[PDB]
């Protein structure tokens, strides 16, 4: 379920961050937490560094992945899976690479 | 020219920072500790 | 600063997470947030943590487990008290993060 897209059920952040993607390896699914990265509507943001904030074009809309807001969350809040972003797996992981290596 | 890269991307980063300040941070509201 | 160790000033979480290490590239130090990973004392552990994901870190402050899976973005403001530098563990820290997102 790495790269699975989830609807944000946290009311206090759902408007700005309607979705988040699980970026954690399936090999470690025994953990009770998940590393995720939130998505924000592109029309709600007025041009972030492309290498750090990949653009996501999906059925749900057009979003910017805020890699700099990546965080560990309880597996409990992954309650509503709606899509998957495996087609963007390399762009997503590359953004994390960039966050950590500057390359 | 790591410094020039920073310089060039300053405004891009600033805009994002102001965006998160004005719209809230996902991490802070969902962090598990 | 990447691999700099900071003391957790938050009294509520300082016990379980005494320190956190900055794992974010210095190239991005203009960001007002930092990707960090908390360290927990080995003396508080109930069970052994997988070493490939959660490397043991031996430093002056003591022996700790790097809780890589709890890596999170925090405001640069909480990086207020640097106490050590973990650059010598660079390779394993990076490999731990890479493992978390690749299973390799």
């Amino acid at each position: 379920s790495q790269f699975t897209l989830y609807k944000n059920k946290d009311k206090s952040s759902a408007k700005t961050y309607p979705y988040f993607v699980d970026v954690q390896s399936d090999l470690l699914d025994n953990l009770n937490t998940r590393l995720v990265i939130p998505l924000t509507p592109i029309e709600l943001l007025d041009k972030a560094p492309s290498h750090l904030c990949p653009t996501i074009h999906i059925d749900e809309g057009d979003f910017i992945m805020l890699t700099q807001q990546m965080t560990s969350v309880p597996v409990k809040i992954l309650s509503e899976p709606v899509n998957e972003l495996s087609t963007f797996r390399n762009e997503i992981i590359a953004a994390i690479d960039f966050l950590i290596t500057g390359i | 020219r790591a410094e020039r890269w920073k310089a060039e991307n300053q405004e891009g980063m600033a805009e994002v920072a102001r965006f998160i300040e004005m719209n809230g941070s996902f991490a802070d509201e969902n962090r598990d500790w």
